RNA sequence: AGCC
């Protein structure tokens, strides 16, 4: 379902658990 | 290439890392498999004809795998190396072992 | 110290593959700082030596 | 890495207060340093590596001759000896001076 | 008394008739304000008394079972006619809820309860209406097919279960213990898919419930946390450290969220799915309820052969790499020449007789195979072990040399040991010589690892914020954890041939080291029980034939299983961290193994971020693949799984499945046993988060407890009889306080519990006087000292009577003449006139000289242990959880360093408490009985160092009458400088026997007053001189209460 | 060797060790006894040959 | 009756 | 008859030698 | 009447 998959898509837009992507600006 | 547990079992007991006032780690011998041998080889020739910089990463507290450091810099041109990583290897040296 | 005769023998072959290998060589051997570097660990220095 | 030169950053203004918050406002500089006091007390690191405590109370126990099973009752010399509080005393030092 | 109470109205519910008569017993303490011993009934009309009440609660539809969900054909819930044709082939094994009661039992007591509380007020009508919706599928599905009427020895024959379905008496005891557990409307919603989906699904529900519990761990965030020093003692620290968490976890724990609605669970996995959007430890209770309730589904029983099928049948290959394996056998070797190079060098009298080490010892070993012995004219069958030696000592068969072969002619045969939610284990049942040959050495093993910081033997205390609180004393935003999950660790290849080669070969270097002729053989004979399980076959049974299968592995069940265990995952985890230091450089802080679940702490030089978690994890699950040990790599920043603890966020949370109304194995109590094993179950579930209701625990100690002479007379004890300190305790009256009563008609009856505390047993004095129980004991006073003497053997043969009380018909005898003499005193009022000092004679004194006043203590201390009940958290939030461990083992002291060194025997702390007060010639005769020689045992006693000794072994016997160390007391800080402004004790020296009382009991009735009314109370104790000098004739004499289950309720697991 | 319990005994009145209060001559006579002393003998002299 | 599996 | 209850206490052999005080 |  539609309502499953959007956890999967707010899980890792959340900032409390990204780190380090400046390593992929310069990549 | 020699055995690996002739080259653990003499290092381990020359160096004595079980044995020493420092008890805030479990010290063991790391790093000595018969992979990297063949993985320190390839990477130190195909980074020098194709004229790809280098990086260096260890730990200060290995003295070790600081030593062994000794033949890397008297043989690779110090020109490889990126500046602020080649410094930083060759002032742990010093601070630590020669002054 | 003690490796003196099995550490001379690793930089008469070091520096003769990369000697021999050299001659099939077409481009120019510029030398620049690049960007992205190749990590070297320490501990696989030890494990050659 | 060493970074291009096409590489931009932007740098921020740290320039001291021009508010004077700790002149005449004491309840707004009151709540502006116990923020300091706790960020500063996350930081200072804890202790290991501590003496033992029945290890040390046996042993000044014998320098002052004191009773048998009665160490706590006898004198009150020996009373909040432990080592939670050991590691409690050396962070509120170092907090309350950077704070 | 509230107990009375609810026994005078259960008496009137159960019998409705006209006919049923109470009669209260009372009695007093003086000739002519009584308390109340029993309660007579009379009743006759017994007939259909349960299912006739039943029809009441039976409405709505019952549960049609589903026949397609497991994959077996005998584990569905189908009639048992369908299933087991004949009367000749009916298994009971398969249902058997082992408990002392049935499940027309179980029906009463909640039958009992909703009459009740039948018209509450709002608050406590919610409750009662949510627990009469469940009983409401309970009733009607038991109500279609009848109640099954158990046997006289509450089993359950083939004509009562023939029209029934299989399952449904082990189906309905443990719903009913799921029910009377509903507090919430969160608790609701659990219990009613877990009673639904619990009638047909019998192999993979308390699997699915509790697979995601692993994960959740390593997404909440530390703020504040706990740690240790490098000795064990707490300290509390701030830091603050940032969960990391891949993007591989979260697509692998929506696998186990859709893997949860295959099976129907609709609103289970709701309460994951809207708990993973804030990651908060102020919800996680919510998700370690879940993890608990998992385990009340029950057990999953089942054929020896069809649950040891994938266990052994493995695939072992050549394909591995070798050049790993000869570090891995080395790093085997250099651990067994390390622990034994001090004992052999300098040559301990421990190893230099391993035959009589085993011997005196073996009432430590598990049970042995079921063999025919004959004991004068008894013939007897038996499984213990010290039993078998008796039999071969006498008709010339005692070889401990000779160790027998395990190959294909003789196998090893099999048992189990299981548990809910997880795979079974094998358990090795060996010949009781390879108890001999390896147990002199391997106790030479476990005093290493009592000093070693990477066992699990050094952090292994009372306390547990102290034993795994390690764990984040390294934590940091620089390191990561690194807790692994090794699948099959009993079968798998880095065990059969590179382990047992590692440990041989250990034996050889210290061959080499010794002088002795003795040393070499105990090495010797070690050596041999590894080569004979080189090539292991084992023996399982199934139908007609009898199966052989080569097993060359290593199972539980031996002797050196949890020190040899230890070993091998601190050389094979030492292996994989020098492969994958060719992709990372770190600095391994600590290792910690304990048997095959372990962690490893390793610290970064660069800030740990999401792509040095999700490419280490993929090199510790493909360099372990290499030696082919396939695991479940989980690498985590915050929190890990310790053996079944889980450190999630800075707070400790406990698994609370412990299944109340069913066991495992048929045990071998009685039923005012086990009304003791059911209580002291339901403290240890109400400390981790699963709180039974009291009054449905209290109903069952009122239907257990009871016991009749004749079909139409009941007696049931009332609350003074189960309460008080004797050998007879069942419960207390507040749950976590152990109270001492100082009444005249307490200590008046606590007396009167003292003839009858010690019983004879006809079957052990038949075999202490036959002729193989005295050639036993003539065999042992010759090795046990080259002389002979009257007093030793009399103090052997008296030795070995008190060790035949682990024999269980011997130990039934006792405990079935204990309650047939009860029933004497409670039918009779008047009781015997005797004088002896217990720890109650002495609060009798000491209590009428304490006042007590009003006081208060501000919070200062927080809380790691957030699922402990309101009335314990005021307690450690006031006074402050334990720093440091005090022993009770009294090896410090200098007798018990004299026993242990020179000979084998363990005397307990109530042997060494009674000789120690003696004078000089009564401790030689003592110690001579031991087994140390006359030239050490008139040192020790010409010494005067046991004046010095008493002080040391009352302190250590004081801590084990009122337990302290155990119980629910090993929490609180007795040593808190808060707890010294509220006891105000002025000080009287050179009495330090009677000073040491005065403040161990001040600070008890401080604790014991703060958890039954929630407020502090401060103490002062003027205590004449004139009352210490009398006080301290009576610190010696006093004397103790032991029981066989009592020892049991001090330690949780 | 001298008989160990006619020499801790002379030692232990020497001493003269109260039977009350935890002093530091209570551990003078801890690990005295006959097996002690020929362990000692023999690594003092053993290592000396080697 | 046996049956060796090995 | 076990051996703890045979050895007499330090009560009962100051009985068997009387003396009085004053 | 006995590890069912």
């Amino acid at each position: 379902k539609e309502e499953s998959k959007q956890l999967l898509e707010v899980l890792k837009t959340k900032e409390e658990h990204q780190k380090e992507v400046q390593y992929e600006i310069l990549q | 290439l020699v055995s690996t547990e002739a080259q653990i079992q003499k290092m381990s007991q020359d160096l004595q890392l079980e044995a020493l006032t420092i008890q805030s780690e479990t010290q063991f011998l790391t790093g000595i498999n018969s992979q990297a041998a063949n993985d320190c080889f390839k990477t130190l020739i195909a980074a020098m004809l194709s004229q790809r910089t280098m990086s260096l990463d260890f730990v200060t507290t290995n003295y070790m795998s600081l030593i062994s450091g000794m033949w890397l810099l008297t043989v690779v041109p110090n020109d490889m190396f990126i500046r602020e990583s080649l410094v930083a290897c060759q002032l742990a040296i010093i601070n630590t072992i020669i002054y | 110290s003690n490796r003196l005769g099995q550490l001379v023998d690793l930089t008469r072959l070091l520096a003769y593959n990369y000697e021999t290998l050299m001659a099939c060589i077409t481009m120019n051997m510029q030398h620049v700082q690049t960007l992205t570097t190749e990590k070297l660990q320490l501990t696989s220095v030890t494990s050659l030596c | 890495r060493n970074l291009p030169s096409t590489a931009r950053y932007i740098r921020p203004n740290l320039l001291q207060d021009r508010l004077n918050l700790h002149d005449n406002f004491e309840s707004l500089w009151d709540t502006i340093t116990t923020s300091n006091y706790i960020l500063a007390r996350s930081v200072v690191p804890d202790l290991k590596e501590l003496v033992s405590t029945e290890a040390q109370i046996q042993k000044m126990s014998q320098d002052l001759q004191l009773e048998a099973l009665t160490i706590q009752s006898e004198t009150q010399f020996l009373t909040g000896i432990n080592s939670q509080a050991a590691n409690d005393c050396f962070k509120t030092l170092i907090a309350a001076m950077l704070s | 008394g509230k107990y009375n109470l609810i026994l005078s109205e259960y008496l009137s519910f159960i019998y409705n008739s006209q006919s049923a008569v109470q009669i209260p017993i009372y009695y007093s303490s003086n000739s002519e304000n009584a308390t109340l011993l029993s309660i007579l009934s009379y009743s006759y009309d017994k007939y259909n008394a349960v299912e006739r009440k039943l029809v009441k609660y039976a409405k709505g539809k019952p549960l049609e079972a589903d026949l397609t969900v497991n994959e077996l054909d005998y584990e569905n819930n189908k009639i048992t006619s369908e299933l087991f044709p004949t009367a000749e082939e009916y298994t009971d094994l398969l249902m058997d809820p082992a408990i002392l009661t049935s499940l027309s039992s179980n029906l009463n007591a909640v039958m009992f309860w909703l009459e009740k509380h039948e018209n509450d007020v709002a608050e406590k009508l919610k409750i009662y209406k949510r627990r009469l919706d469940l009983f409401t599928i309970v009733a009607s599905t038991v109500n279609k097919y009848g109640v099954p009427r158990h046997n006289a020895k509450y089993r359950y024959e083939y004509e009562v279960m023939k029209d029934k379905p299989y399952y449904l008496v082990t189906w309905a005891n443990s719903s009913i213990e799921m029910l009377m557990s509903v507090f919430s409307h969160e608790d609701y919603l659990i219990a009613r898919e877990l009673i639904v989906l619990s009638y047909s699904n019998r192999s993979t529900l308390a699997k699915l419930v509790s697979s995601p519990m692993s994960i959740l761990v390593a997404l909440v965030d530390i703020n504040g946390t706990f740690i240790t020093n490098e000795e064990l003692e707490l300290e509390f620290s701030n830091k603050y450290v940032r969960a990391i968490v891949p993007d591989q976890t979260f697509d692998e724990l929506k696998q186990m969220l859709d893997n949860m609605r295959k099976a129907g669970l609709t609103d289970i996995p709701k309460m994951i799915q809207d708990w993973l959007v804030d990651c908060s430890i102020e919800k996680f209770p919510l998700m370690a309820k879940i993890y608990s309730w998992s385990f009340h589904v029950g057990f999953r029983k089942q054929k020896m052969l069809d649950a040891a099928l994938d266990q052994l049948k493995t695939e072992y290959t050549e394909d591995v790499d070798d050049e790993m394996y000869r570090e891995y056998t080395m790093l085997i070797r250099d651990e067994v020449v390390k622990m034994l190079e001090e004992p052999v060098k300098h040559d301990d009298h421990l190893l230099q007789d391993s035959e009589l080490a085993g011997l005196l010892s073996m009432s430590s070993a598990s049970n042995g195979e079921s063999r025919q012995l004959k004991f004068g004219r008894k013939t007897i069958f038996s499984t213990k072990k010290n039993m078998h030696v008796m039999d071969d000592m006498a008709n010339g068969r005692y070889t401990p040399g000779i160790i027998p072969p395990v190959n294909v002619d003789k196998p090893i045969p099999l048992g189990r040991r299981d548990v809910p939610g997880r795979r079974t284990r094998i358990i090795f049942i060996l010949p009781y010589e390879y108890f001999i040959a390896q147990h002199a050495v391997v106790e030479k093993m476990l005093i290493y690892a009592k000093h070693t910081r990477e066992y699990a033997e050094f952090y292994s205390q009372s306390n547990q914020l102290l034993s795994y609180g390690d764990v984040t004393r390294f934590l940091s935003n620089n390191s990561m954890v690194l807790y692994t999950d090794v699948s099959q660790w009993d079968s798998s290849q880095h065990n059969t041939q590179p382990f047992r080669k590692g440990i041989i070969m250990g034996l050889d270097m210290l061959a080499n080291m010794t002088n002795d002729a003795r040393v070499i053989q105990t090495l010797n004979l070690y050596k041999q029980t590894q080569i004979n399980l080189m090539d292991s076959y084992v023996q399982i049974p199934d139908g007609n034939v009898i199966k052989k299968i080569q097993y060359g592995a290593v199972a539980s069940g031996e002797k050196q299983t949890k020190a040899a265990n230890s070993i091998a995952n601190l050389a094979l985890i030492k292996t994989v961290l020098s492969r994958i230091s060719n992709k990372y450089s770190f600095a391994t802080k600590i290792i910690r193994v304990d048997g095959d679940d372990n962690y490893a702490v390793l610290q970064f030089n660069t800030e740990v971020t999401k792509q040095m978690v999700q490419d280490v994890s993929n090199d510790v699950r493909e360099t372990y693949a290499r030696m082919n040990t396939k695991v479940k790599a989980l690498v985590s920043t915050v929190g890990i799984e310790i053996a079944k603890r889980y450190i999630a966020g800075g707070k400790i949370f406990f698994r609370a499945g412990i299944n109340l109304l069913n066991n495992e194995k048929k045990g071998q109590s009685t039923q005012w046993d086990q009304a003791a094993v059911l209580y002291s179950n339901y403290i240890v579930n109400r400390l981790r988060g699963f709180e039974t209701d009291r009054e449905f625990i209290l109903t069952k100690i009122m239907q257990m407890t009871s016991v009749a002479i004749t079909g139409s007379l009941r007696l049931f004890p009332s609350e003074r009889v189960l309460t008080t300190n004797s050998t007879f305790k069942v419960f207390d009256s507040e749950d976590f306080i152990i109270e001492y009563g100082t009444t005249d008609d307490e200590v008046y009856i606590q007396r009167a519990f003292m003839s009858l505390s010690s019983q004879k047993s006809g079957i052990a004095d038949e075999i202490a006087a036959s002729s193989t129980f005295k050639n036993y004991v003539s065999r042992l006073s010759e090795q046990l000292l080259f002389s002979k003497n009257n007093i030793v053997s009399r103090g052997i043969a008296l030795t070995e009577k008190a060790k035949l009380n682990s024999y269980a018909p011997i130990s039934l005898e006792k405990r079935r003449a204990q309650i047939s003499a009860l029933l004497t005193m409670l039918q009779k009022p008047v009781t015997f006139k005797s004088s002896k000092i217990t720890i109650n004679d002495i609060l009798r004194d000491i209590k009428p000289f304490f006042t007590v006043n009003e006081a208060h203590l501000p919070i200062q201390y927080q809380k790691f242990m957030p699922t402990l009940p309101d009335n314990v958290q005021y307690i450690i939030q006031c006074i402050g959880s334990r720093t440091y461990q005090i022993e009770d083992d009294g090896s410090k002291s200098a007798i018990s360093r004299l026993i242990s060194k020179y000979s084998v025997y363990k005397p307990s702390i109530e042997e060494l408490y009674k000789v120690i007060s003696l004078h000089e010639n009564e401790i030689q005769l003592y110690l001579i009985s031991l087994g140390i020689p006359k030239i050490d045992a008139d040192t020790y006693v010409g010494s005067k160092i046991y004046s010095q000794d008493k002080y040391r072994i009352l302190e250590s016997y004081v801590y084990n009458l009122l337990s302290i160390n155990y119980g629910c007391y090993q929490l609180f800080d007795f040593n808190s400088p808060d707890l010294e402004k509220l006891i105000r004790i002025p000080f009287k020296g050179k009495i330090p026997a009677v000073t040491f009382i005065l403040h161990l009991y001040a600070k008890l009735e401080v604790i014991n007053h703060a958890i039954k009314n929630g407020s502090w109370i401060s103490l002062f104790c003027n205590y004449p001189k004139s009352e210490m000098i009398k006080l301290w004739k009576k610190m010696w004499n006093i004397t103790s209460l032991r029981s066989p289950y009592t020892n049991a309720n001090f330690f949780q697991d």
